[PDB]
RNA sequence: AACGAAAGUCGGAGGUUCGAAGACGAUCAGAUACCGUCGUAGUUCCGACCAUAAACGAUGCCGACCGGCGAUGCGGCGGCGUUAUUCCCAUGACCCGCCGGGCAGCUUCCGGGAAACCAAAGUCUUUGGGUUCCGGGGGGAGUAUGGUUGCAAAGCUGAAACUU
């Protein structure tokens, strides 16, 4: 089983949060910025920051990792919608009568926009 | 409170609720003290006078400071009368 | 069944009190209850009310800023003369700087200071505090 | 200690229900008390259903099933595993198990 | 709930609940009068009859005693009275 | 001992003594 | 001394400037060197019992340490906090802690004809907490804590000169007869008298005030 | 419930008589049978003659033999 | 609010109210609600009042204006159809979003690194989010709700109605909030549109975007 | 004073099955217990007795007050519709609500409680609506005696000495 330990996975997002500036998708670049980002000691250890920051690179540019702080959105704020006619501007919108008595008792109704359409007969919502 | 030198010998004069006063106490932890705020009648916006209320906890935990703060601010002119 | 119409009345004040309602509704209605809750509207302990008139005995709509801990009765009406009154104010009230001890004497239903100073005593209703 | 707030029974706001036999050692207990289950199968198992259908003298004929109602104790449920013991907080679901997926 | 107005109960509320239970105690029954169609007496019946109402014309019965209200007899013609 | 049981002796005890103080 | 909350940056400084603007409003205090900052010199306290409670294991048995802590000021002040931990002067020390944290003040009354200074507790209150229930009851002018010893500690300390006391139920556990007390002596500034009835104005929150000095 | 009323005083007082029975040491005090048993006959002391000397072993987590006379 | 036609509503709003779906309300009715409904429809929906929708959102805007701080009102949505509406609320307004996940001990455990101290709290559905309603009970939070009708009420202070449970009505409610704030405080004169589109505060589906992003 | 399961007792009729006591088999060191074969008295009915059960909600009765919710049994009232078929068809069967009474339910920091839990076992040291029987550490013992009821088995009333 290779599943990586506490260590070897929250040091490496405590190194991705900061020194992101230097961090890239290649490992050997990694393994090779991290003695000079960090006091680790004997290399076993930091090749396995090295391959798992090599990971969560593979993972973390096509969206939001859970663990990751909003740096993050810090790079979303440096990388990165409405439409044109808005979705609530539309010309007809039905109404069932109970909302038109509201309306009309509401003191609008007079403008109408509006279309009431036709109130249903039978009243089975419930489950059996 | 006061003995007979008119003296005032407490040591604070605690809250009393808006909604059932009661006395909110030291450790009553639940109570809130909410100001909403006044607007201008010409304009519309906020010129620097407030309303205060204050609800003990007991009423909140069974859902009845929505229809208190409802009712108070109905009776100072912020919600209306329909 | 209903024995005691003020007791009953009373524990419908305590309960709907106790849980910050601002209105009860008092069903019967003595002519008890009426100066009873004169005595406690006087005090300043519950303000207005209004006795509502069917032609049976009718009910009683109170008033409540809450202000009012304890409501309750003593039943039955023991006997308290002068010197036995003391003794009553010193059992039911929570101080003695405040608190009242409601009976009714033979120049009304009055609370215990007022039938000090009044020189008399008769038998006790019950007491607010 | 109460355990059960109905007791383990269905006699509410009653007082006597007559009792049954239970199906697996003939011992008797109330009607309500006991665990009742209705075990329906096929007359003949799903194995041999493969070659009765080759002897049938009738085209399409549709076997029938077998209706079994079994009452059983509470005893030889637990001994029989119709019903397990579950935990304290759980008791209070009464939903049947899912037999579907 | 809990500001609930108990003096001004509003209609709604008012014909909801059970006749007893009211402020003023008001009974859930009217006087009808009845008016068969071949014959020229106005009979005053109950809502709530417990016998057969026999007008005197064509002596027929109006209305069949029920647990609740009274069915009148079917082609008749009522109103309510007051 | 099953205060049933306990009983049942008790009740043979009790139906022994008073078969044995009516002989005389 | 660097302050995590709210409140200790409004208290490591002098923006609040007494113990009851924090307890006025209820704001909840979360950090025991305010109560070191504002009650200071006359903060004396007493242990009132080390219990040891034991857990059983397939280990042995695995003993704690269970300490109980008075705290006060005589003129109002007075805390209860319970701390249970391993070593004894852990148990001792975080229940000095916790006990500082719990401090509520104690109203103070009269007996009748009232001249002076207030003397006892102002009407009988009953505080509930196991099974005991502990009535403290007003007393004149010079008769001391008519009580028994656990619940006379936590009178004494709270600045009640005077008291008189029933008690009901299995008192012998101390941790419920101390927690009744103090469940009866924190209950005075929830107890609506007749010279309560005044109507409330309401002032400006130490927060809402002191919110353009915080922001910095 | 107890009976509360006005004019139930003798209700109340002849249950308490006949419940203070039930009060062991009212009835063990009230009765008179204690006293008859009783091998002083209510005395502080009694002045007796030694039959002869008796030796008792403890109750069962202490072991000694406790000295004592008839 | 206030008695006052410079505040009421327009027919621009109420056709919003109308094409969203904000009146439509649910099936069930928590007892404490039913002085916000006209009427029970045929189909078993409840319909939710509109001018009490309007008068309760505008006390609630200004209850949310009425702090000089503007960083310390916070936000909660922990469904996912109300995440970008409080997080372009918090772009909008300046105040403080909490999205997502929702780790309890965020106002009550000092020590940890999310421990914030806000002064109101405005949540999106108050069934959902009950962990920072129950939370708001030991730091003496008012709190602000938007409610369905089968909602509980308890630990909410200021209840505005709408249909909670859509995308357009939760992202319509959000606007409205974010437009009374900023009319109110003095942002935005009340005579022009607000140049902000209700589609900025919608929810995005994950199938939703995979259609707009493959076009014909 | 009336009724009071089952077992039981007496007189009569009935007796298919079950089945104490009992006779055999086999399991075990031993089982005069469970496990098999058969069976008396009984179980069954009509008269005359006996009055005990974990007769249990282990929770006296009447009245008041105090949050919700969705169904279920009965009676009543009001509402779109849908179905009779054989006359718009009669009246019933369904659908959505309301009121009263009832068996129960899920939830709730109302409140209580030692807790389990309870919408009563709540409104109780902030202690009194009315009223009936009953409990006072554990055994001795529901025994001894006395009384009375019963053909009998027994029932009700029913203590000490001593011990811890
Ligand atoms: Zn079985």
């Amino acid at each position: 089983g290779r599943v990586r330990t506490k260590t070897v996975k929250k040091a490496a997002r405590v190194i991705i949060e900061k020194y992101y500036t230097r961090l890239g998708n290649d490992f050997h670049t990694n393994k090779r910025v991290c003695e000079e980002i960090a006091i680790i000691p004997s290399k076993k250890l930091r090749n396995k920051i090295a391959g798992y920051v090599t990971h969560l690179m593979k993972r973390i540019q096509r969206g939001p990792v859970r663990g990751i702080s909003i740096k993050l959105q810090e790079e979303e704020r440096e990388r990165r919608y409405v439409p044109e006619v808005s979705a609530l501007d539309q010309e007809i919108i039905e109404v069932d009568p109970d909302t038109k008595e509201m309306l009309k008792l509401l003191d609008f109704g007079s403008l109408s926009n509006l279309q009431v359409t036709q109130p249903t007969v039978g009243m089975n919502f419930k489950t059996p | 409170m006061q003995n007979d030198a008119g003296e005032f010998v407490d040591l604070y004069v605690p809250r009393k609720c808006s909604a059932s006063n009661r006395i909110i106490g030291a450790k009553d932890h639940a109570s809130i003290q909410m100001n909403v705020a006044e607007v201008d009648k010409v304009t519309g916006r906020f010129n620097g006078q407030f309303k205060t209320y204050a609800i003990c906890g007991a009423i909140r935990r069974m859902g009845e400071s929505d229809d208190s703060i409802l009712r108070l601010a109905k009776a100072d002119g912020i919600v209306s009368k329909n | 069944v209903r024995m005691n119409v003020l007791a009953d009345a009373l524990k419908s004040i305590n309960n709907a009190e106790k849980r910050g309602k601002r209105q009860v509704l008092i069903r019967p209605c003595s002519k008890v209850i009426v100066r009873f809750l004169t005595v406690m509207m006087k005090h300043g302990y519950i303000g207005e009310f209004e006795i509502i008139d069917d032609h049976r005995a009718g009910k009683i709509v109170v008033n409540l800023t809450g202000r009012l801990n304890k409501c309750g009765v003593i039943s039955p009406r023991f006997d308290v003369q002068l010197k036995d009154l003391e003794k009553w104010q010193n059992n039911l009230l929570p101080s003695r700087q405040f608190g009242f001890i409601v009976l009714t004497t033979s120049a009304g239903i009055m609370d215990h200071e007022e039938a000090r100073r009044k020189h008399t005593g008769g038998k006790i209703l019950g007491f607010f505090f | 200690t109460k355990k059960r707030r109905n007791n383990g029974r269905a006699k509410k706001g009653r007082g006597h229900v007559q009792p049954i036999r239970c199906t697996n050692c003939a011992r008797c207990v109330p009607k309500d008390k006991a665990i009742k289950k209705f075990v329906i199968r096929n007359i003949v198992e799903a194995a041999a259903v493969r070659d009765i259908s080759e002897a049938s003298v009738f085209d399409a004929y549709v076997l029938p099933k077998l209706y079994v109602k079994l009452h059983y104790c509470v005893s030889c449920a637990i001994h029989s595993k119709v019903v397990r013991n579950r935990s304290r907080e759980a008791r209070k679901d009464r939903t049947p198990p899912p037999r579907f997926r | 709930p809990l500001a609930k107005d108990l003096l001004h109960p509003s209609p709604e509320e008012e014909k909801r609940k059970h006749k007893k239970k009211r402020l003023v105690q008001s009974p859930n029954s009217y006087f009808m009068d009845v008016k068969c169609p071949g014959c020229y007496k106005i009979t005053t019946v109950f809502s709530h009859a417990q016998t057969v109402v026999l007008c005197v014309g064509c002596s027929t019965v109006l209305c069949q005693p029920t647990g609740g209200k009274a069915r009148l007899t079917e082609g008749c013609s009522f109103r309510r009275k007051q | 001992m099953r205060a049933k049981w306990r009983k049942k002796r008790m009740r043979r005890l009790k139906r022994k003594r008073r078969k044995m103080r009516q002989r005389s | 001394w660097m302050p995590v909350t709210k409140l200790g940056r409004l208290v490591k400084d002098m923006k609040i400037k007494s113990l009851e603007e924090i307890y006025l409003f209820s704001l909840p205090i979360k950090e025991s060197e305010i109560i070191d900052f504002f009650l200071g010199a006359s903060l004396k306290d007493e242990v009132l019992k080390i219990m040891p409670v034991q857990k059983q294991t397939r280990a042995g048995q695995r003993t704690r340490f269970k300490a109980f802590v008075a705290i006060g000021d005589y003129n109002g002040h007075v805390g209860l906090g319970v701390k249970c931990s391993k070593e004894v002067a852990t148990a001792i020390r975080g229940a000095i802690i916790l006990a500082k944290l719990s401090i509520v003040p104690v109203r103070r009354g009269y007996w009748g004809n009232k001249i002076g200074k207030p003397h006892t507790v102002p009407c009988k209150v009953t505080g509930r907490c196991g099974s005991v229930l502990v009535r403290l009851i007003p007393a004149p002018r010079g008769t001391g804590i008519v009580s028994a010893p656990v619940p006379k500690k936590l009178l004494m300390m709270a600045g009640i000169d005077d008291c008189y006391t029933s008690a009901r139920g299995c008192t012998a556990t101390l941790g419920n007869f101390a927690k009744a007390t103090f469940d009866a002596i924190s209950k005075t500034y929830s107890y609506l008298t007749p010279d309560l009835w005044k109507e409330t104005v309401f002032t400006k929150s130490p927060y809402q005030e002191f919110t353009d000095h915080l922001v910095k | 419930g107890k009976c509360r009323g006005l004019r139930t005083a003798r209700k109340l007082r002849s249950h308490r008589r006949d419940q203070k029975w039930h009060d062991k040491q009212y009835k063990k005090a009230h009765l008179g049978t204690a006293l008859k048993a009783n091998p002083f006959g209510g005395a502080s002391h009694a002045k007796g003659i030694v039959l002869e000397k008796v030796g008792v072993e403890a109750k069962q987590p202490n072991s000694a033999i406790r000295k004592c006379v008839r | 609010s206030g008695a006052l036609d410079v505040l009421q509503m327009k027919e621009e709003d109420v056709l919003k109210f109308l094409a969203a779906g904000t009146h439509l309300g649910g099936t069930n009715l928590d007892f404490q609600m039913e002085q916000y409904i006209y009427k029970r429809k045929s189909d078993g929906i409840y319909i939710i009042n509109l001018k009490r929708t309007w008068e309760k959102l505008l006390l609630a805007a200004r209850a949310i204006v009425a702090i000089e701080n503007p960083a310390d009102v916070s936000v909660i949505s922990s469904r996912n159809t109300g995440q970008r509406a409080v997080l372009k609320f918090a772009a909008a307004t300046g105040a403080t979003p909490i999205a997502g996940r929702f780790t309890p001990g965020t106002f009550t455990n000092q020590i940890q690194a999310a421990f914030r101290e806000p002064r109101l709290l405005v949540v999106t559905d108050p069934r959902a989010d009950h962990q920072p309603l129950t939370e708001a009970s030991y730091v003496n939070l008012p709190t602000i709700a938007l409610c369905n009708t089968d909602s509980p009420l308890r630990y909410v202070d200021i209840a505005i109605p709408c249909n909670n449970k859509g995308a357009h009505s939760v992202g319509l409610m959000w606007w409205m909030l974010a437009r009374e704030v900023l009319r109110m405080r003095g942002t935005i004169s009340r005579e022009h549109p607000w140049e902000v589109m209700p589609d900025l505060y919608f929810y995005r589906d994950p199938e939703e975007i995979e259609k707009e992003e493959q076009a014909a």
